[PDB]
RNA sequence: GGUACACGAAAAACCUUACCUAGACUUGACAUCCUUGGCAAAGUUAUGGAAACAUAAUGCCGAGUGACAGGU
RNA sequence: UUGUCUAGCGAGACUGCUAAUGCAAAUUGGAGGAAGGAAGGGAUGACGUCAAAUCAUCAUGCCCCUUAUGUCUAGGGCUGCAAACGUGCUACAAUGGCCAAUACAAACAGUCGCCAGCUUGUAAAAGUGAGCAAAUCUGUAAAGUUGGUCUCAGUUCGGAUUGAGGGCUGCAAUUCGUCCUCAUGAAGUCGGAAUCACUAGUAAUCGCGAAUCAGCUAUGUCGCGGUGAAUACGUUCUCG
């Protein structure tokens, strides 16, 4: 069965189509290679972490389209999308995917940058 | 420079310098501003330029085509540093 | 000191004084510099009008100046002299490029509005009236006529002393901590022979939580 | 010199280098908004009165 | 013409130090003269070194650069003028503040106590 | 017919006020014509006006007023006479401005 | 007076499968990136099996186990001659201090490309040659040196 | 010091601007009233000048006179 | 290889039900669930405290010129410099630097503009040629990453600064907008007595747009974001 989820981690927006067919699970993020889309670092496996908890690269073919985030931002977008499609498969596994802090959005996004806050949170100083 | 009408003169500081350069070199003119672009047609004469104060007569030179009049009028002074 | 409610719980609960919009730095400058003059005139020139609020309604060079008043006769008048006077005044202040078609409408118990109370208190202060008695009468008239608790503060000279000690009133439930309570606010500046005295009144219109946007 | 500020805004004999926008009620082209043709605190109190489109206390 | 400097980095970088040839015109030479990058190489060929010192002169001669700079400094400082006046005192001339800045030309810091009032 | 495929964008200074107009268009266009695109939300290219509080020194605390220039795209793919007759006479609230082709 | 607050530990680095790995990556953080310090750590391991050969996982876990401190010293003063009093801390701050020590002793050095210098730093910190083990030995030896002042605890 | 500083300022070529020197200006540069109309002058291109400031020149639209307008 | 999308609402998250404690309220755990109990940020700032800031929104009470402190154009400073705080940037480098390319937005601005793509270029840019009053058409989104090099140097860090000559807008660009072809590689190789901001997208950090602006030595800031942890024992120092 094809599962549809919602990936919006790091102020992103994603469609996912988890199809547990004979396909290995190739991650087609915006229809280009992950080697240039992502570094070969932790991100190249942070993208596959949802598969890593669902029989990595052997199940849940990830047809994912995304917009939003950078290199780890897009990986997080596809991650939230895949885990949320997995939740949509059966509305009972939200609890067990909450612990991994991938779904049940922890709201980890660069929040509203404030007036007078230069790092988006840093006050100038207690001026003498 | 300015590169877009960057060689323009107000046509009223230009008249007196054109006349005075061609008389022999006549220095004093009542054309006080900082907008006179320097051209080799203004050689030999001085302008009564405005330093933010009275009309001080400074010797203008013509080497560039984008540099301007106030280049020859003093506008800032030294520190004259004091020990306290 | 404290924040003002008419900017705190506004924009989500209370209807705008001016309903207009446009793109960026194209024509909003003229509208924003124009609406304020009309708003101030509707309270300064027509003191007896008792305008709860003026609804400025602009969309592509046309303004429908609505007024919420206790009696239309203040601005309509007998023999339609008040209506022609106000139309000509607003037309001269607005130009010939914009139609006016102003209307005056009854508002249920206008004493639950703050603009009229603030304006009248400012007129009293700049008319050299005893501050104590005038404030007592205003509080009585605003509490008796069917309105909830009130929060009035007059800052500046108290007509002889107590300059930095502003006289602040607190009546009934006035929670600025609440974000939907319909605490209408308006500030006014009394120009008296002692300078300018600032009157601010918060009036409770009844809790506005899940009540909509219309004033 | 509030009259000087507004008049310098308006009158331009032949030199459009003196171009800028400002509030027509209180001038002070410093911190003005050419989007709204108004200064800062006058804008703030006008919005507090509710006569400005979009009025809220830092709602993001 | 020019001072020949050996390379531990690429030739352009060795040129960056010398006056008249800097990071950008030597970059142009490197992209146009087909210079072999130095992967822990001290030098490809010595004979080209001084030759490079002249190719950038196609844009503006380094000797001509410094001569024009010095001549303009002296001319505009000796006469009644502003740019030469601010150049001779060794302060920024293109509109850089000196209140707490412009000290890139005044040295790091020369601490002297200022006037204090009650 | 009658200027077919009239791209009518709607922009407002209020949140619910513009979605209300968009829903009014999508409901009035039906009953006289079917298969019309409805609510088509846009990035709503607003602006944020940051203003200081005191008439004097304050920049670490300068609150913002939000003239939220919202934007909803209304496109009629079926432009029968009743559909665009309703469209031209939608009578949006005065705080709503329509950019029509 | 704030009290015990809910400190949070993020998901481990999912390319090496260790929370200490991601903590180290996020403590030596330069320019804010993890794709940066991840490359730093991978190249450091590559040069570790290049020079001073050792398995990255075993050496990393051994370093984490060993470089952790024992106690902490709180400053106490009454009239004069301020001194220290021992206190116990949870292991989270211990591994955090290890993180900070590694970052400080790695990010700053001559002796060219950072790959080999950080590899050498982590190797020395791992094999009990003094780069962070000396602090652990001292803090144990410090308590028996100022015990006359350590006993004065209220 | 908190209760000022990448502040009020969210821009310093002149304006923005508050000073500076250079020029006129006298209900004045703008402006309420008095006063005079259907052709009435802000701004115009030459032009002394840098421009007001007088001009030749144009807009159902305006000038002078004393009371007064203006004031980061 | 579209119902994510953008924006509105409803259900919902509200101790809902259970167990426990707590004379109460109230709190913890467990279900559905986005979070289990103010859900991370903002706003919400009470009497009054500093008789704090402001006559600089404005109004002006009072004190001040009026054919003159009003007005004014033009020019200049408001970027002066021995000096001392403070904001950031930016570096003190190899996590990087330069070179060329690359992926992404949340979004925001744009019809003297944005400019795709393309010609010249070492360029501020010189232009050809669609599209856009703005999810279209654009504004490199970059950092990240790819490939070469650099081997920890006053350095390919850092572009600070200045001159030969041009470029964007604006009568005028020298001073005071500017940046760049070319030059420069300042200071600063980790910062003293003394301190602040900062607790899951937080700091740190890199970007797109823009506020005034005709235009800008804002690198900034303001809005949106991209990468992105740790600790917080506890009031022992400590401060309100």
């Amino acid at each position: 069965q094809s599962y549809y989820g919602l990936g919006r981690r790091k102020s992103s927006s994603a469609k996912v189509y988890l199809t547990p067919t004979q396909d290995k699970g190739k991650i087609t993020v915006n229809r280009r290679d992950p080697s240039e889309y992502f570094p070969n670092k932790l991100v190249i496996q942070d993208m596959e972490q949802p598969l890593d908890l669902t029989d990595l690269k052997k199940n849940f073919d990830i047809n994912v389209v995304v917009k939003g985030g950078g290199f780890t931002g897009q990986a997080g977008a596809i991650r939230l999308g895949i885990v949320r499609a997995l939740l949509q498969f059966n509305p009972e596994l939200k609890k067990i995917l909450k612990s991994k802090k991938l779904t049940t959005r922890d709201k980890r996004v660069k929040e509203r940058k404030k007036f007078g806050l230069y790092g988006a949170r840093r006050a100038p100083q207690f001026t003498k | 420079r300015s590169a877009k009408k960057g060689a323009f003169v107000d046509a009223h500081l230009l008249k007196k310098v054109i006349d005075m350069n061609k008389q022999e070199k006549k220095r004093p003119i009542k054309t006080w501003s900082r907008r006179s672009t320097i051209f080799p047609e203004f050689v030999g004469n001085t302008f009564a330029v405005h330093n933010g104060k009275t009309f001080i007569n400074v010797y203008v030179t013509d080497d560039m085509v984008g540099h301007k009049l106030g280049e020859f009028s003093p506008t800032r002074n030294f520190k004259q540093h004091t020990a306290n | 000191q404290k924040v003002n409610s008419n900017g705190l719980r506004f924009g989500i609960n209370k209807n705008w004084i001016s309903r207009w919009t446009a793109n960026s730095h194209a024509q909003t400058a003229k509208w924003l510099i124009e609406d304020e003059k009309i708003r101030n005139l509707f309270f300064v020139n027509y003191r007896n009008a008792q305008v709860s609020n003026v609804e400025i309604e602009r969309t592509q060079a046309t303004v429908d100046v609505f007024v919420y008043a206790a009696q239309p006769a203040f601005l309509i008048g007998s023999e339609n002299k008040n209506i022609q006077k106000i139309t000509k005044q607003i037309k001269q202040i607005i130009g010939r490029t914009t139609n006016l078609d102003l209307t005056i409408n009854e508002i249920g118990s206008p004493m639950l509005s703050a603009r009229i109370i603030a304006r009248d208190l400012a007129n009293a202060i700049e008319a050299r009236v005893p501050l104590r008695t005038a404030m007592r009468q205003s509080l009585i008239k605003v509490l008796k006529a069917g309105a909830n608790g009130i929060k009035v503060l007059v800052s500046g000279r108290l007509n002889g002393a107590e300059i930095a000690r502003d006289k602040m009133y607190i009546e009934g439930n006035m929670p600025l901590s609440t974000l939907r309570a319909d605490i209408d606010y308006a500030l006014e500046k009394a120009q008296t022979t002692y300078g300018v005295i600032g009157v601010k009144v918060w009036i409770n219109r009844g809790m506005i939580y899940t009540k909509g946007l219309n004033r | 010199a509030k009259k000087s500020l507004k008049v310098k805004q308006t009158r331009i004999p032949k030199f459009a280098v003196r171009a800028y926008t400002r509030c027509q009620r209180c001038g002070r082209a410093r911190a003005v908004l050419s989007h709204f043709g108004v200064c800062r605190l006058c804008f703030r109190e006008l919005a507090y009165a509710g006569a400005i489109p979009g009025v809220k206390k830092a709602s993001w | 013409l020019g001072i020949d400097i050996p390379n531990q980095k690429r030739i352009e970088i060795a040129l960056t130090y010398i006056f008249g040839i800097g990071l950008s015109r030597s970059q142009a030479i490197l992209k146009q003269a087909n210079i072999n990058p130095d992967k822990r190489v001290k030098d490809l060929t010595e004979e080209e070194f001084v030759a490079i010192r002249n190719v950038a002169s196609a844009y503006k001669i380094e000797g001509d650069l410094r001569r024009e700079i010095a001549l303009n400094i002296k001319h505009l400082s000796e006469i009644g003028a502003w740019r030469g006046l601010r150049h001779r005192k060794n302060l920024p001339v293109r509109g850089q503040r000196t209140r707490t800045n412009a000290r890139t030309r005044k040295g790091p810091r020369k601490t002297v106590a200022n006037k204090k009032i009650e | 017919v009658k200027y077919p495929e009239l791209k009518i964008k709607l922009e407002s200074y209020d949140s619910t006020l513009l979605d209300l107009t968009t829903k009014k268009i999508v409901e009035v266009v039906k009953g006289v014509d079917v298969k019309i695109k409805g609510p088509l939300p846009l990035p709503t290219k607003k602006e944020v006006i940051t203003i200081i509080r005191s008439p004097h020194v304050d920049k670490a605390s300068r609150e913002q007023f939000e003239k939220n220039r919202h934007k909803r795209l209304m496109i009629l793919v079926d432009v029968n006479q009743g559909a665009i007759d309703s469209l031209k006479r939608i009578k949006i609230p005065v705080g709503v401005t329509l950019r029509f082709s | 007076r704030k009290n015990r607050a809910p400190k949070r530990t993020v998901l481990p680095d999912p390319v090496f499968n260790n929370t200490l790995v991601t903590r180290i990556i996020n403590v030596i953080m330069e320019d804010g990136k993890k794709g940066l310090a991840q490359r730093i750590l991978y190249g450091a391991f590559d040069l570790i099996e290049q020079r001073t050969k050792e398995k990255p996982l075993t050496v990393f876990e051994r370093a984490v186990g060993n470089v952790m401190p024992r106690l902490e010293l709180r400053v106490r003063r009454i009239a004069g001659s301020n001194y220290q009093v021992p206190t116990e801390v949870p292991q989270d701050r211990k591994i955090a201090l290890a993180l900070r020590w590694i970052a400080m002793f790695a990010r700053k050095r001559h002796e060219k490309t950072m790959l080999e210098k950080i590899a050498n730093e982590i190797i020395d910190a791992s094999n009990n040659t003094g780069a962070a083990i000396k602090k652990k030995d001292d803090t144990h030896k410090m308590a028996e040196a100022n015990k006359a002042f350590a006993h004065m605890r209220w």
